[PDB]
RNA sequence: CGACUCUUAGCGGUGGAUCACUCGGCUCGUGCGUCGAUGAAGAACGCAGCUAGCUGCGAGAAUUAAUGUGAAUUGCAGGUUGAUCAUCGACACUUCGAACGCACUUGCGGCCCCGGGUUCCUCCCGGGGCUACGCCUGUCUGAGCGUCGCU
RNA sequence: CCGCCGCAGGUGCAGAUCUUGGUGGUAGUAGCAAAUAUUCAAACGAGAACUUUGAAGGCCGAAGUGGAGAAGGGUUCCAUG
RNA sequence: AAAUACCGGCACGAGACCGAUAGUCAACAAGUACCGUAAGGGAAAGUUGAAAAGAACUUUGAAGAGAGAGUUCAAGAGGGCG
RNA sequence: CGCGACCUCAGAUCAGACGUGGCGACCCGCUGAAUUUAAGCAUAUUAGUCAGCGGAGGAAAAGAAACUAACCAGGAUUCCCUCAGUAACGGCGAGUGAACAGGGAAGAGCCCAGCGCCGAAUCCCCGCCCCGCGGCGGGGCGCGGGAAAUGUGGCGUACGGAAG
């Protein structure tokens, strides 16, 4: 809720920053084996926890 | 802490602070708005320390 | 009225975040984690879950002290002393 | 995707294979002492007769004598351009060259398993005293050297 | 044979080392053949490869007697590149085509202080082999 | 510009904090041209500083601690900073005097009663 | 369920045998150990018996036995004290010493 | 007649078997046999110019010093008095955790020394060092109509 | 990769409401029916029964289909593509 | 003390073993994704080519997509492609 | 009343150390089932086994006879071979079940208390000096402090010991 611990936040603020696709240089690399982000979580599907 | 920007700030910039006002934001990251008391205009020193 | 009726009543949390673990597993009412027993000082483990054991053992972290501990054996624990300058 | 699906039974993707095999099978045999030289004399009484030996597919058709039995001086050789150049004057060679030429490539999973290539066993060099005649006769291939 | 208990002749270990050694192990891996010419000079077989070494290509699409001088060294890819060996790409522009050192012969070598060294060094421990032999 | 540690060695204790404030200046310039979003030649100086600030701050450490436990080494009581860290076990552990102990019982006994090199005939 | 005339068995197998089983695939790598701990002490006890010090004659008790001759532990100190060796200074030139020994005969 | 359906054959689909490969396992053997209040295992949060995961690391943060080594790193930029690798003995090592001022909100104390308000002189601000339990040897301060002693 | 002479086995499938994966017929079938209702023009556009703007006709009818919170959610908020 | 035990740990060497529905649950970002309030449960997933030489340019279309060219021994190997 | 001695206790952020938790294949001490077998079942069997609790080490535990024997006697412990599916236990049913002797692997032995004699001859710690110790040790120095006769050290232990 709006309610909010500092503990909550911090973690919350780690599953948003790490929620961002791959870059497209990556995709050049000569171990070229990630072919897209394969842990992309949307709020309404899967529920993060908590 | 508000104290530690309000004399970091000072120290860093030759400057005088009215008041800080601090939001954690939803990054993990602090956001601290430091209007400066009126001897000091924002926009004359927000040139010299590079940012326009 | 024992299913899907009863499933909208389901918004009061019982388990939160661990402080030694991280597992949500920390009982609010009870004050003890259901999964490493947080204010017991021993680390809650058993025999009956070999797996669970292996999932939380000393080669699942980082183990940052004892890697050097495994690397700085092998010269019997040196100390002080440098290589030869140039 | 696990969740039922079919866990232990052979039958089973998954599960544990029909008895699986334990390392306590017997893996070693026990011989009569009577039998393993009753067995290397006959080995050796079939090394002399040359019927036998061509048989074998050794090409030995310019050895002048079925035993070979060399001078004592072999012992005390030092270098593989000894030990082959004796091979050419004893008219032994032509055995070496078919196990050169049978060098190829093994057939199956062996390869995997550090048994890549496969080649044909040659003239099995039989000495007294080792003063070098090992060290001289090794990088030859085909000689299996014995006491 | 090898009879050292404690060097491994696995094929799946030797290719795991082969392809997971560091840039420094990489460095002796990439080795080149002297020429007839340097090697009757120097009592040196082979050399790490160098940046601005001139060069020989012998096996391939790209042989012959043409000298030409490395220009790129990749140790990731176990490649290097030679200034008049290219190729056209469709969009016009040349690529450079990676020959495998052992595929290339040394012609001139790119001399320092510490190649020197090695060169020296090699030479040296060969004459010592050479009178335990003979 | 690259700033070794081998020049850092020899300076004064007031001259390296002085180069590690305008080092820290000069990163705390870059930090603001990298937010502007201006010269890709200046996003490549942030590592270049950084690594020139923990190069310079190594040194001002080392030369600290040499010079504590050099001051601290003709001491029986010395900071547990400056005491042996081997493994736990490994400190808890006899000297090498109280092992070199023996009681007068045995000092007497192995003075009467050495052991002998001998040799039997066949 | 018996077939015909055959042995009537009892095999001790009813208990968790399969956990305890103790397999000799050490042997010949123990046979090498032991040749090698042996030939390293021999080397370091260097011009000393290889075997150690000399055990005494002893009688086999128990009448199938007493036939026989084995080596026994020690020389007891009565042996000693007729033969003139302090029993300290005995075990230091390399003769075995048993304080139990009783002499009957 | 044709459509429709059936069978076979050629080619094209759908599907991913077979065959060949293997930086992975399984098994057997050998040498060693080392954690932690000098803060362990485990957790959490962070760190790259462009970076989500994996990997590495700790505000000196995909690494510093040192040694060995000898010209790279490389997806794209950018700029031999030692680039890069491996080694690693010097320095460093955020918050939880046995977890240690008191509680688990990071909430509120205390005790001494520094620096801002000022050129110790009080409240306010910042920095530093102490502030857990049990126990051993000694030390200081005591308690007892416990046993005595002397005026 | 195979023949011959020996050697060893996790050695031969149609079935087990067998295991795993894959595909049929049914089949362009059942269906896309709870709570009154849609319409004319214009714009942007390659493209409009459904977007947006206007005009009309309607419904919720203040115990609301309206405005604000608690728990729960965790960036779903906002702009531009 | 020695001789004895050792599916944990650090390091090695080997095999008449398995060869991606097998062999560890895990040859890959695997104790991962995902499920459960929790204890716990727990997958699937290897291969272009010698070398990206990964198809400039013309042309139809709003585009996905095609048609010609082009590289290669081979696209009857076209990016999840032996 | 008062003042020192002693004993029995408190309190300290006093000086200086030490314990806790982890892993857990192997090892030591406890606790300790029921599946199952007996063609049913209750004693038995599964089994002093699984689960539970504590404690370690590079190994641990055991160990120098209050032993085995009845011999022409053997001589600490541990391991292997055999003794041996044996002597023995058992609704004497199903089942269970060692040891001595013998051959080897290894081999190693010792110390207190007590009894007694040596002026407590003994030990710990602070303060100053010198070498010099990343295992805090040796020397000098102190009418410096304590421990200790409610017994420290030397001699000495069942194989005998001590004094003359």
């Amino acid at each position: 809720s709006s309610h909010k611990t500092f503990r909550i936040k911090r973690f919350l603020a780690k599953k948003q920053k790490q929620n961002r696709p791959i870059p497209q240089w990556i995709w050049m690399k000569t171990g070229n084996k990630i072919r897209y982000n394969s842990k992309r979580r949307h709020w309404r599907r899967t529920k993060l926890g908590l | 802490n508000k104290h530690q920007i309000k004399q970091a700030v000072k120290k860093l910039y030759d400057i005088d602070v009215a008041k800080v006002n601090t939001l954690i934001r939803p990054d993990g990251e602090k956001k601290a708005y430091v209007r400066l008391a009126p001897d000091y205009d924002a926009l004359d020193v927000a040139n010299k320390i590079g940012i326009i | 009225t024992k299913g899907t009726s009863s499933f909208g009543k389901r918004r009061n949390k019982t388990h939160t975040l661990c402080r030694r673990c991280g597992s949500k597993a920390y009982h609010l009412q009870k004050s003890t984690c259901g999964k490493c027993g947080y204010p017991a000082k021993r680390k809650r483990k058993y025999n009956w879950s070999a797996k669970a054991k292996r999932r939380n053992t000393t080669g699942t972290g980082r183990m940052r002290h004892l890697k050097i501990v495994y690397r700085r054996f092998r010269h019997g624990f040196r100390e002080g002393t440098t290589p030869k300058p140039k | 995707h696990r969740s039922g699906q079919g866990a232990f039974g052979n039958m089973c993707r998954g599960g544990r294979m029909f008895a699986p095999t334990k390392t306590w099978r017997r893996w070693h045999r026990r011989v009569n002492t009577t039998q393993k030289r009753y067995a290397i004399c006959s080995a050796l009484a079939a090394s002399a007769l040359p019927a036998l030996v061509m048989s074998k597919g050794h090409r030995i058709e310019e050895v002048p004598e079925l035993p070979l039995v060399v001078e004592d001086k072999v012992e005390g050789y030092k270098k593989t351009k000894e030990a082959v150049l004796l091979l050419k004057k004893l008219k032994a060679w032509n055995d070496i060259k078919k196990v050169y030429a049978s060098q190829r490539m093994r057939a199956g999973k062996g390869k995997m398993r550090n048994r890549r290539r496969i080649q044909r066993r040659g003239p099995c060099v039989i000495y007294n005293e080792d003063n070098g005649i090992v060290k001289a006769f090794r990088n030859i291939p085909g000689i299996t050297l014995l006491n | 044979m090898k009879f050292n208990p404690f060097v491994t002749s696995d094929r799946s270990k030797n290719r795991k080392r082969h392809f997971n050694a560091p840039s420094h192990i990489r460095r002796k891996i990439m080795s080149s053949p002297l020429s007839k010419e340097l090697r009757q000079k120097y009592n040196v077989r082979s050399m790490p490869i160098r940046k601005d070494d001139e060069v020989q290509v012998v096996r391939g699409h790209y042989k012959g007697q043409q000298i030409g001088k490395v220009v790129q060294v990749y140790r990731k890819k176990y490649v290097i590149y030679i200034e008049r060996v290219q190729r056209e790409k469709a969009n016009g522009t040349t690529v450079h085509v990676g020959i495998h050192p052992s595929k290339v012969v040394i012609t001139r070598l790119k001399l320092d202080k510490d190649r020197k060294k090695i060169l020296e060094r090699k030479a040296k421990s060969r004459q010592v082999g050479k009178e335990k032999g003979k | 510009a690259k700033i070794k540690a081998r020049d850092l060695r020899g300076k004064k204790k007031e001259e390296l904090l002085k180069q590690l404030d305008d080092l820290k200046v000069e990163l705390s310039q870059l930090r603001v041209a990298k937010v502007t979003g201006g010269a890709a030649s200046k996003l490549s100086k942030i590592r270049v500083v950084r690594k020139s600030i923990a190069r310079v701050l190594t040194v001002i450490n080392q030369t600290q601690k040499e010079n504590l436990r050099k001051f601290y080494k003709g001491k029986k009581y010395k900071p547990l900073d400056l005491r042996p860290k081997k493994t736990r076990a490994m400190r808890r552990r006899l000297n090498k005097h109280e092992e070199s102990l023996k009681t007068k019982k045995q000092q007497r006994k192995e003075r009467l009663y050495p052991l002998r090199k001998y040799a039997v005939k066949a | 369920a018996p077939s015909r005339n055959g042995m009537i068995l009892k095999p001790h197998f009813h208990k968790d045998w399969q956990r305890r089983v103790a397999t000799w695939f050490n042997q010949p790598a123990r046979k090498i150990r032991r040749r090698k701990a042996r030939q390293a002490r021999a080397r370091r006890i260097a011009p000393r018996p290889a075997a150690g010090p000399i055990r005494p004659i002893v009688r086999c008790p128990t009448v199938r036995y007493h036939t026989k001759v084995r080596a026994g532990r020690g020389f007891s100190l009565e042996e000693l004290r007729v033969a003139g060796i302090h029993k300290k200074v005995a075990r230091t030139i390399g003769i075995s010493v048993d304080p139990r020994r009783r002499n009957k005969s």
